[PDB]
C-alpha cells in the first residue's frame, strides 16, 4: 500500500507566507482522509461540492494543497464569493469551488514574546487577482498622478505588511495555519483514490 | 485618482502602523504599573517617545490633504482629528517656556509642604494629615489654621506663574484659529456639517446656565437644611440669614459634602446597608467579586470576559515583594486586550469598583471595530456616566436580596430611604454649583472679562453670588485661591464633571423605562432586562463615529442635557427638605462677613 503524503503539508516545522503560499500536487498515492483527524480541535472544516464526510469511496485525477498562516478575523474570506484584504489582493478561490478548507489555531507555534514580523501579506495591489493567482511582485505602490522612481515617500508606499503576532491577542488577531484542498477530476485516468 | 482616494490609502496606512506600535506603548505602561523596577520606566519612556515622534511625523504628512474636497464622514473626522497641531505653531523658545512654566507649577503642587508655628520641625504636607485635619477634624480654629495656612503659602507662588501661562495659552489658542484658550477647551462638545445635529461651541454656556436655573431650588432647600443642622454644631458662628464660612464644607476646597454626614443626619438611630460581614462570614474573595459583577452584564445580554481576561490582568494586592500603584484601572491595551488593574479587598465599596470598571471595560469592547482614531465615547463624559450607572443598580436593596446578601426577612423602612438619598445627595447635587462656577471663572478670565486687577474679587464674590459661600478672612490680591486645586494647576478641564452628571440620569430614566419599572426611579434595577441591555449596546457600538447628540437621541430620545431626570430622582428627599423646612429662612445674603 502506498499513501499519500498528508504528514507533509499538514505537519511541517514552518508554513508560508498568505503573499506567497505554497502550493502542492499530490497524485499516484492511496488518500487516507480520517488521517486529517489526528489533530482533532479544527476551527473550521468547511467543504464545499463534496460531502460533509469526505466520502473515501471518490476517485480523482490529481488533488492540490495549498498551505498558509493568516489571522483569526480572516478565516472566513477563504471562501468563494467573498470580498476582503485577502481575498482580493492575497488569495482567490473561484466561485465554482469543489474542495475543503481546514483551519486551526496555532498561537503557539507562530508567535513569539516581542513580536513574529515574519509573517506578510500584500496591501495595495492596484487590482483584484483572478482565482489562483500568486503576485509575488514586490514594486512600490504608486497612489497619485506623481510617479515614483523606485523609492517611498509620500504618495509611495512599500505594498507588503507584517503582521507582528505576540501572546496575548485574543483570538481574533491570533495565528491560524490554513490547508485548502482541491480535487481535479479533469479527463485522464483517475490516479488518487 | 481623487485627493479623497490618497487620503482613505494613507488613513489604512496610518492605522496599521498605529495599532502595531500603540500596544507597545501600552504593555510597557502596564509592565511599569504592575512591577516598579528601574528598567521598566526606561522602556516604558522609550515607547512612548517612540510612539509621540511617529505621531508628529505622520501629522506632519496628514497636513497635505485640503480637508475641503471630502464628502465622506468618516474620513473627514479622522482627518480632523489628525491635522490638528496643538501646541507646536507656536515658537520654539515659547514652548519651552510654557513646558517650563507647567513643570514648576506641578511640582510646586506636589511639595507644597506647610510648616505650623507651634514647632519648627512639626511640618504637615498636604495627602498625609492636612486633609485628615480639614475632613474628620471638629475644631475651628484648627481647620481655619489649616485652611488660611494651605492656600496662602500655595498661590502667592503660583500668580506670576499663573498669568504667564494664561497669556501664552491664549496665544497658542489665537494661533490655533480659536478665540481664546476657552474656546478650545469647549470645542470637544462641537457638531458641524450634519444637518439636524449641530451644535455649537457658544451653545454649551447658554445650556449649561439653563439647566443650573432649574437645579438652584433644591441646592438652596438642601444649603438651608445642611445651614441649619451645621449651626446646630456651631454655636455662635454661623448666621441663620448668613453664609456656609469655607472651611466647614469637610474639605479644603468645598468640592464634596460627602463628609458632613456625620453632622447632618435625618435618623441616626437607623444605619445604612453595610454587606461586609455579611461577605466576609461566606469567605468571598477577590476572585468570587469579578465572577459576580460578570453575571451582571451577561443576565442584561452583553458579551462576558474574554478568556485572556482572567489570565492577564492582576485583581489581587501582590504584597510587599513588589510594588504596584493601588489606582483602579480598565486597560485597553488594543489588539483584543482587554485587562484590569485593582487590588481588591473584601469590602462592599469594592463590588460597586469592580461593577463600574467592567463597565468601562465592556464600553471598550463595544467599539473594538472602529477605526484607531475613532475608538473612544462621543464626548468627554461618556465613559464615567455609563460606569456610574452601572454602579447605580448594583447597590439596591432588591439585588443584594437576589444574590443572597440580605437576609430574605428583610424590609425597607420609610426612614432608611430618605437616609441613603439624603448621603448621595450630598456627593452628587452638592458639588454642581461649586464646578460651574470654577469653569465659568475660568471662561471669564480666559475671554478677558475679568482684569487683571479683580481676580480674587471676583472670585470671591462669585463665590458667595452662586455657591453661597463666603470667605472666612478677606484675601489680598497675591493670592491665587483657585490655583490651589489639582485640575487648576495642571491645565484639565473641569466641565465634564457636569454633563457626566446629567447623563447618569438621563441613561438611567430611559433604561428604566425599558425595563417596566413600577416603583420610584432610586430603587430601579436593570438586571433580566435584554431590552435595555440592546438599547444600550446600540449606542455603545458607535464609539465616536456619530455625533454624541444622535446618540443621546438613540438612547434617551432627545437631542440635549436635561436635567428633568436628576429631579425625579431626588424628588422623596426635596419633598421630605420642604416639609422640615417650614420654620426656617431659605437663602443667603452676601453682604454678612465672618469678619
Ligand atoms: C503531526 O504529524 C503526524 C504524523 O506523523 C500527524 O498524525 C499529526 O496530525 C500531525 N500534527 C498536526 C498536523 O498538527
Ligand atoms: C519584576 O521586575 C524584576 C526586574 O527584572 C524581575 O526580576 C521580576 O521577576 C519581575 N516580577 C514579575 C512578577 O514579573
Ligand atoms: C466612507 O468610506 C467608508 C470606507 O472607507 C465606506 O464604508 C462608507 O460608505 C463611506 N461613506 C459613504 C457616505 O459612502
Ligand atoms: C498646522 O501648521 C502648519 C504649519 O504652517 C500649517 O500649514 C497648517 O495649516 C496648520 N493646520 C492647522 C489645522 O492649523
Ligand atoms: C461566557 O461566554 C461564553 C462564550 O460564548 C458563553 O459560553 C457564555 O455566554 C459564558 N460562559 C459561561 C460559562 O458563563
Ligand atoms: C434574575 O434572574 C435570576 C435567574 O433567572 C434570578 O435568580 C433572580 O432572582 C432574578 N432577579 C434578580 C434581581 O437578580
Ligand atoms: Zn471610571
Amino acid at each position: 500500500t502506498n499513501l499519500c503524503p498528508f504528514d507533509e503539508v499538514f505537519n511541517a516545522t514552518r508554513f508560508a507566507s498568505v503573499y506567497a503560499w505554497n502550493r502542492k500536487r499530490i497524485s499516484n498515492c492511496v488518500a487516507d482522509y480520517s488521517v486529517l483527524y489526528n489533530f482533532a480541535p479544527f476551527f473550521a472544516f468547511k467543504c464545499y461540492g463534496v460531502s460533509p464526510t469526505k466520502l473515501n469511496d471518490l476517485c480523482f485525477t490529481n488533488v492540490y494543497a495549498d498551505s498558509f498562516v493568516i489571522r483569526g478575523n480572516e478565516v472566513s474570506q477563504i471562501a468563494p464569493g467573498q470580498t476582503g484584504n485577502i481575498a482580493d489582493y492575497n488569495y482567490k478561490l473561484p466561485d465554482d469551488f469543489t474542495g475543503c478548507v481546514i483551519a486551526w489555531n496555532s498561537n503557539k507555534l507562530d508567535s513569539k514574546v516581542g513580536g513574529n514580523y515574519n509573517y506578510r501579506y500584500r496591501l495595495f495591489r492596484k487590482s483584484n487577482l483572478k482565482p489562483f493567482e500568486r503576485d509575488i511582485s514586490t514594486e512600490i505602490y504608486q497612489a497619485g498622478n506623481k510617479p515614483c522612481n523606485g523609492v517611498a515617500g509620500v504618495n509611495c508606499y512599500f505594498p507588503l505588511q507584517s503582521y507582528g503576532f505576540r501572546p496575548t491577542y485574543g483570538v481574533g488577531h491570533q495565528p491560524y495555519r490554513v490547508v485548502v484542498l482541491s480535487f481535479e477530476l479533469l479527463h485522464a485516468p483517475a490516479t488518487v483514490c | 485618482s481623487t485627493i479623497e482616494e490618497q487620503a482613505k490609502t494613507f488613513l489604512d496606512k496610518f492605522n496599521h502602523e498605529a495599532e502595531d506600535l500603540f500596544y507597545q506603548s501600552s504593555l510597557a505602561s502596564w509592565n511599569y504599573n504592575t512591577n516598579i523596577t528601574e528598567e521598566n520606566v526606561q522602556n516604558m519612556n522609550n515607547a512612548g517617545d517612540k510612539w509621540s515622534a511617529f505621531l508628529k511625523e505622520q501629522s506632519t504628512l496628514a497636513q497635505m490633504y485640503p480637508l475641503q474636497e471630502i464628502q465622506n464622514l468618516t474620513v473627514k473626522l479622522q482627518l480632523q482629528a489628525l491635522q490638528q497641531n496643538g501646541s507646536s505653531v507656536l515658537s520654539e523658545d515659547k514652548s519651552k517656556r510654557l513646558n517650563t512654566i507647567l513643570n514648576t507649577m506641578s511640582t510646586i503642587y506636589s511639595t507644597g509642604k506647610v510648616c505650623n508655628p507651634d514647632n519648627p520641625q512639626e511640618c504637615l504636607l498636604l495627602e498625609p494629615g492636612l486633609n485628615e485635619i480639614m475632613a474628620n477634624s471638629l475644631d475651628y480654629n484648627e481647620r481655619l489654621w489649616a485652611w488660611e495656612s494651605w492656600r496662602s503659602e500655595v498661590g502667592k507662588q503660583l500668580r506670576p506663574l499663573y498669568e504667564e501661562y494664561v497669556v501664552l495659552k491664549n496665544e497658542m489658542a489665537r494661533a490655533n484659529h480659536y478665540e481664546d484658550y476657552g474656546d478650545y477647551w469647549r470645542g470637544d462638545y462641537e457638531v458641524n456639517g450634519v444637518d439636524g445635529y449641530d451644535y455649537s461651541r457658544g451653545q454649551l454656556i447658554e445650556d449649561v446656565e439653563h439647566t443650573f436655573e432649574e437645579i438652584k431650588p433644591l441646592y438652596e432647600h438642601l444649603h438651608a437644611y445642611v445651614r441649619a443642622k451645621l449651626m446646630n454644631a456651631y454655636p455662635s458662628y454661623i448666621s441663620p440669614i448668613g453664609c456656609l464660612p469655607a472651611h466647614l464644607l469637610g474639605d479644603m476646597w468645598g468640592r464634596f459634602w460627602t463628609n458632613l454626614y456625620s453632622l447632618t443626619v435625618p435618623f441616626g438611630q437607623k444605619p445604612n446597608i453595610d454587606v461586609t460581614d455579611a461577605m466576609v462570614d461566606q469567605a468571598w474573595d477577590a476572585q468570587r467579586i469579578f465572577k459576580e459583577a460578570e453575571k451582571f452584564f451577561v443576565s442584561v445580554g452583553l458579551p462576558n470576559m474574554t478568556q485572556g481576561f482572567w489570565e492577564n490582568s492582576m485583581l489581587t494586592d501582590p504584597g510587599n515583594v513588589q510594588k504596584a500603584v493601588c489606582h483602579p484601572t480598565a486597560w485597553d491595551l488594543g489588539k483584543g486586550d482587554f485587562r484590569i488593574l485593582m487590588c481588591t479587598k473584601v469590602t462592599m465599596d469594592d463590588f460597586l469598583t469592580a461593577h463600574h470598571e467592567m463597565g468601562h471595560i465592556q464600553y471598550d469592547m463595544a467599539y473594538a471595530a472602529q477605526p484607531f482614531l475613532l475608538r473612544n465615547g462621543a464626548n468627554e463624559g461618556f465613559h464615567e456616566a455609563v460606569g456610574e450607572i452601572m454602579s447605580l443598580s448594583a447597590a439596591t436593596p432588591k439585588h443584594l436580596k437576589s444574590i443572597g446578601l440580605l437576609s430574605p426577612d428583610f424590609q425597607e423602612d420609610n426612614e432608611t430611604e430618605i437616609n441613603f438619598l439624603l448621603k448621595q445627595a450630598l456627593t452628587i447635587v452638592g458639588t454642581l454649583p461649586f464646578t460651574y462656577m470654577l469653569e465659568k471663572w475660568r471662561w471669564m478670565v480666559f475671554k478677558g472679562e475679568i482684569p487683571k486687577d479683580q481676580w480674587m474679587k471676583k472670585w470671591w464674590e462669585m463665590k458667595r453670588e452662586i455657591v453661597g459661600v463666603v470667605e472666612p478672612v478677606p484675601h489680598d490680591e497675591t493670592y491665587c485661591d483657585p490655583a490651589s486645586l489639582f485640575h487648576v494647576s495642571n491645565d484639565y478641564s473641569f466641565i465634564r464633571y457636569y454633563t457626566r452628571t446629567l447623563y447618569q440620569f438621563q441613561f438611567q430614566e430611559a433604561l428604566c423605562q425599558a425595563a417596566k419599572h413600577e416603583g420610584p426611579l432610586h430603587k430601579c434595577d436593570i438586571s433580566n432586562s435584554t431590552e435595555a441591555g440592546q438599547k444600550l449596546f446600540n449606542m455603545l457600538r458607535l464609539g465616536k463615529s456619530e455625533p454624541w447628540t444622535l446618540a443621546l437621541e438613540n438612547v434617551v430620545g432627545a437631542k440635549n442635557m436635561n436635567v428633568r431626570p436628576l429631579l425625579n430622582y431626588f424628588e422623596p428627599l426635596f419633598t421630605w427638605l420642604k416639609d422640615q423646612n417650614k420654620n426656617s429662612f431659605v437663602g443667603w445674603s452676601t453682604d454678612w462677613s465672618p469678619y
